[PDB]
This record gives structure tokens, sequence and C-alpha cells, in this order.
């Protein structure tokens, strides 16, 4: 029963991503600091604790579920897609999330707010004629007064409702003061959708939509991610822990539950 | 940096005369151009914002149209009110600009001035001058002619004139004339007269007083 | 949104002179001044208008006329809703009435925390009254007040004309009124205008019923704020 560990990660043989300041989601929305990971792939991503947010303050209902997918999809290749957003302001950015000198928002979405003194109705449409499975990441926006409401969207109630022919979604905003982040009492809540071969994304909304840009391509592989604080080595080993990586030989081990690899069982 | 001449420079036309001032630019300014209603002796004020919108508050009677280098700002039926200076200003690219300008007047029939002679207060010759003020009172044309004369003799190089803008109600002018020489030169003579020539008048007007009476 | 500028008055040459605006009440939603982009426009007299200088709601996106660069620097206090126009290095042609104006287009909501990424700058939807800038050499004088008396034998038609004459004074302007406010129907004030001297003259007049003379009291009630004069002249028959 191996009990012992080295202290460090081999990064080999398996693909070994490195977060850094970055977790998998911050990594995934484009968060400015997090630019680098744009496109990345894994056989397994390590979360390090030093990780941090630097954008528009924000939660995801069901955080774990969509760190999962992801993890287990080993990639994060995007595909920029042609949304028409009819009568309203694209590219909305913020002070809370620089990118370069200007301020910016989540690389990955649009943040819609009203054209002139008018917010339509928004209904687009975007089949998926591939064959392989789509990833949309949306959100919406949550004011911290009506005056907000009212001076970004018009409409006293938004409303966003993304669908497919299986599973439907819809949000209604909640208007009021969530904790004081980073100088800013509102909010995003993010969703997330996806589109078998076949399938059609509809969009809907009349107000607090945080529109997505494209998808991301899924796959089904060996990938998975690690929360560890150990550092990265030019070494080989089959086995690895959030403790660092371990030998294999021996058919039990008891330095983590966690594992990655072809692994002894624990005990 | 880009130019724009509007055309005409100046204008006049009949209540109720449909009107149109053009602005021309030096290059494709797509529709980022706007208009504006100068009045006299107050701010402006947006008439038309993209070319063709016309701003929330501003009448119906006003509109826009064009693209690229050439726009048109139309006044349907234009009222007393309209008068004062039109600006359009693009917004295409920096440095933004304005026209020239198009200043608008209105035409009415001929109105003879009332004209008023004032004689120099005595507290301003206790200050060692002397003005004598002749006022032409709401009259249309503008074009008048003013004549000092001091002991019936003709003054020339010595007198101001100034004319208020054209009044917003009734569409006349008011002008006055101030005759200004020293204390000295005042007391040496005794009649002073304003001589007013006027299309209205059908012959000069002449308002006098001699001094001390 | 409303507007209003302060600031301005008298310089010599060379010297330097802040401008502000303040910005008043809501708009759309309940949106201040603050949402939004404002520049400086400023016309010289007798000329047409010049656009100087713009800032986006935040303060960022900054440009400037090649005719006040470096110079001039356009800023912004949004906890007091309040635009500035710092203007150094002054000349003769700076001179003019400067505007306050607001571009329509919404750039940010402050409490939300959002900002456009495009700095739109499209029309002036809200102007100031203004504020006048006057560069020379010529110092501040107040002007003198000389009433013009309705005569005997002045009846032209049924009424009589009386006015005030406002002379000698630097810089522009002068504002007049009658009765504190109380007479506006018949009230003409004529444009200044320079005479040779360097200083300003002006004439106020209006109409009144020939009945009036004696009953009623007329007062032209004249401010030159350049020099804090304010005269309150009793015009009266001789």
């Amino acid at each position: 029963v191996q009990s012992s560990s080295t202290g460090k990660i081999c990064n080999n043989p398996h693909r070994i991503l490195d977060g850094i300041d970055c977790t998998l989601i911050d990594a995934l929305l484009g968060d400015p600091h997090c630019d680098v990971f744009q496109n990345e792939t894994w056989d397994l991503f390590v979360e390090r604790s030093k990780a941090f947010s630097n954008c528009y303050p924000y939660d995801v209902p069901d955080y774990a579920s969509l760190r999962s997918l992801v993890a287990s999809s080993g990639t994060l290749e995007f595909i920029t897609e042609g949304f028409t957003w009819t009568g309203v302001t694209q590219n909305g950015g913020s002070n809370a999330c620089k990118r370069g000198p200007g301020s910016g928002f989540f690389s990955r979405l649009n943040w819609l707010t009203k054209s002139g003194s008018t917010y339509p109705v928004l209904n687009v449409t975007m089949p998926n004629n591939d064959n392989f499975d789509k990833l949309y990441i949306w959100g919406v926006h949550h004011p911290s007064t009506n005056q907000e409401q009212t001076s970004l969207y018009v409409q006293a109630s938004g409303r966003v409702t993304v669908s497919t022919r299986r599973s439907q979604q819809t949000i209604i905003p909640n208007i009021g003061s969530r904790p004081w982040v980073r100088g800013l009492s509102s909010r995003i809540s993010i969703y997330w959708t996806i589109v078998k071969p076949g399938d059609v994304l509809v969009i809907n909304s009349n107000g607090n939509l945080i529109a997505p840009r494209g998808y991301f391509k899924m796959r089904t592989g060996k990938s998975s991610i690690m929360r560890s604080d150990a550092p990265i080595d030019t070494c080989i080993s089959e086995c690895i822990t959030p403790n660092g990586s371990i030998p294999n030989d021996k058919p039990f081990q008891n330095v983590n539950k966690i594992t990655y690899g072809a692994c002894p069982k624990y005990v | 940096d880009i130019q724009l001449t509007q055309s005409p420079s100046s204008l006049s036309a009949s209540v109720g005369d449909r009107v149109t001032l053009t602005c021309q630019a030096s290059q494709d300014i797509r529709k980022f151009l706007n208009w504006y209603q100068q009045k006299p002796g107050k701010g402006p004020k947006l008439l038309i914002y993209d070319a063709s919108n016309l701003q929330r508050g501003v009448p119906s009677r006003f509109s826009g149209g064009g693209s690229g280098t050439d726009f048109t700002l139309i006044i349907s039926s234009l009222q007393p009110e309209d008068v004062g200076t039109y600006y359009c200003q693009q917004y295409d690219g920096l440095p933004f600009t304005f026209g020239g300008g198009t200043k608008v007047v209105i035409k009415r029939t001929v109105a003879a001035p009332s004209v008023f002679i004032f004689p120099p207060s005595d507290e301003q010759l206790k200050s060692g001058t002397a003005s004598v003020v002749c006022l032409l009172n709401n009259f249309y044309p503008r074009e008048a002619k003013v004549q000092w004369k001091v002991d019936n003799a003709l003054q020339s190089g010595n007198s101001q004139e100034s004319v208020t803008e054209q009044d917003s109600k009734d569409s006349t002018y008011s002008l006055s004339s101030t005759l200004t020489l020293s204390k000295a030169d005042y007391e040496k003579h005794k009649v002073y007269a304003c001589e007013v020539t006027h299309q209205g008048l059908s012959s000069p007007v002449t308002k006098s007083f001699n001094r001390g009476e | 949104v409303q507007l209003q500028e302060s600031g301005g008055g008298l310089v010599q040459p060379g010297e330097s002179l802040r401008l502000s605006c303040v910005g008043s009440g809501s708009s759309f939603g309940e949106s201040t001044l603050s949402y939004y982009a404002v520049s400086w426009v400023r016309q010289a007299p007798g000329k047409g208008l010049e656009w100087l200088s713009i800032i986006n709601a935040g303060g960022g996106d900054i440009d400037y006329a090649d005719s006040v660069e470096g110079r001039f620097t356009i800023s912004r206090d949004n906890s007091k809703e309040t635009l500035y126009l710092q203007m150094t290095n002054l000349r003769v042609e700076d001179t003019g009435v400067y505007y306050c104006a607001k571009h329509m287009s919404m750039q940010q909501v402050p409490s939300a925390g959002w900002e456009r990424e495009d700095l739109v700058g499209d029309a002036f939807d809200v102007w100031g009254q203004g504020t006048m800038v006057t560069v020379s050499s010529a110092s501040t004088k107040g002007p003198s007040v000389f009433p013009l008396a309705p005569s005997s034998k002045s009846t032209s038609g049924g009424t009589a004309a009386l006015g005030c004459l406002v002379k000698d004074y630097f810089p522009e302007p002068v504002t007049v009124s009658w009765n504190s406010g109380a007479l506006t129907s018949g009230v003409h004030t004529f444009p200044a205008v320079l005479q040779s001297s360097g200083l300003y003259s002006l004439s106020s007049v209006v109409t009144v019923p020939s009945s009036s003379l004696g009953t009623q009291t007329y007062i032209c009630n004249v401010n030159h704020k350049p020099s804090n004069t304010k005269v309150d002249k009793r015009v009266e028959p001789k």
C-alpha cells in the first residue's frame, strides 16, 4: 500500500495544464487575465488556490456541474457565430473588467443594452447542423435598483428564455442589492445550454440578456480537473494525486481519495 | 478635417413659404449629421438628429433629409418664430465641425417707423458729454436712412447706429441713432433734428427740439 | 437634464481660467449628466460654432481640436455632476461665448457599472445658456446710466417712448430689465456697439401710453457683472 508522495505532479505522460491565477470557469467565460487559456486543451486541468476573479461580479447557479462538464470535455475551443442582435447596443463593458487600458468584459459574452430609447423583444435562433454537441454559455444581469433596470433595458422587468426542443430555461432577473463586490452591488448569473445535432438554440428576451458569442466544441475523453497546490516537474508518473505524483506499482494507496490516471485503489 | 458648406448664407421668405436649406460635406459622412436652430440672443436647440430624425418637442413642420455629402433641412411652412440662424453639424470623424450658417428672415409688408427724439439728460451734460438719441420703432423693411442736423447743418462721422434683430412675433425691426458730441459743441448750437426716410413714409419725417426747451 | 455654465469673465492674454458646468435633474429613467458624454463648444462674436473638446461619461476617450490642443484640459467630477474646461495660455481670439453641450446617446450607468465601449459622440440634445469669456488688455469698467425722458410733443400715434442710455462699459455684456421684470411688453434692448474709445454703449427703450407717465413709475435695472455694477435708474418727464 502506497502511503507516501514525491510532492510534485509529473508533466508526463498526461498533458497537464496549470491554471495558475485562473479557475476553469474564469477561463471559459474569458476573464481578461485568463485570455492566455483561450483555445487550450488538457488531460488534467489543475486549479490553484491562488486563483481569483477580476471581471464583472458573477455567480453560477449550479457551479459544480458546469465546472465538471467543461473539465471532462478537456478543451476550451470556442467558435464564434454570427448572432444578429437587432435593435440593441452590443459589446457592453465595465471598469470592473479591464482589458488593457480600457473597459472590457468577458470575451465570450456580449452584454446587450438598449439602443436609443427602446429595447425590443429579441428572438434569435441558431441551428446545430454539425455532428457534435455545442455548449453555449449565456447569462442574466441582475441590476441593484429599478433606476438601473430602466436605464439599461427600458422595460421595468426583464426576461431571458433560452431553449432547445428538449429543454427550456426562463429566468426572471432579481432587482435588488447584493453584497458589495469590487464596488458593484449588481450581479450576473451564468446559465448554460447544450444543443445536440439537429437541434436548435433559441434565445428570446425583452431585457437583461447577457448574450453568447458562439459555442464550445464538446468531446468525451479522459480529461478531468483537480484542486492542488503541488508544483509541476519534468518527470514521468502514471498516477497523479493532489498531494503529488505517486508510484502505481503497489496495488493500493492512501495518499488521497482523489486521483487521476492509472492508479491504485484508495484505502 | 471635414468642411461643411451651407447654402444659402442668408434668406428671406414670407409666412407660410416652403424653405429649403442645404448642407454639403467635404467627404462621405454617411448619416452622422444634425441640424440646429440658434435663435437671436439665445443658445442652440436641436431640430434634427442623424440626418432625418425630428427631435421630441420640435414642430412637425421641420424635416430633414440626405446622406453622404448632401443633406437638406426643410421648413414646410415658415413662421414668425422660425427666425434666426441654422447650423448643420457632423460627427462622422474628429474633429467635429459645423456649417457656416444660414440666417433666416421673415418677409412682411411695409410698416412705417414711429420716430422719437431724446435730448441729453442733465445728468449726462454734468459729465461733459452730450448724447442725442433718435429711435425708429417697429418698422419694415430694415433699410432706413437717418440724418442728423445741428442748427440745420448736416452731420457726419459722429453718430452710431444699432439695430434690433427681427422681432419674433410681428417681424419688424427697430433702430437707434446716437449723436455723440462734447458738452461744449452741444451748448454752441440750439436746434437739434433727426430726419428719417423710409419706404412706408410718404416723405421724410423730422423730429426736433430746441436746447433748454 | 439641464445644464448651466459659470466661471467666465475677463482675462489678460496668457492667463489661465477654469470654466465649470453643472448638470441638474433627470432624463429617461432617472439618468443624470454623469451617464453621458459632453463637449465644450464656443462661438466668437458674430461667428459660427466651434467644437473644442469631448469627454466620455467616465472621464476617458478625450480628444481636442487643433486650435486649443496643448493648452486646454477637459475634466469631470461625476460625484458633483460637473464638467470643467481648464484653459491656459489664453489669446485674444479665444474670446467668445462658451457652451456646455451633452451628446444624447447614453454612455454609462454608474450605479450598475456599465460602460459602452464605443464613444458615439452624437447629437447635442441639451445645451447650457453659455458663459462669456473675454481675453483682452482693457480692464473692467462699469457703465454710466442716463435716463431718456419722454418729452412734451413726443406723441407719435397715441403713445410715448422712454428709455435708458447705458454708456461706456467694458467688457460685454450688460443686462437690462424694467420695473424688476414687471414690464416686458414693448421693450427693445439694442445690441451694444463698440465705440472709438474702445468702450461699449447700448440703449434700452420702451413704448408706454401717455397717461402712464405721471401715474406709473418706470425704472430700468441695469446689471454689469464684470464690474459688480447694479444701477436702478428712474425715468421721469423733464
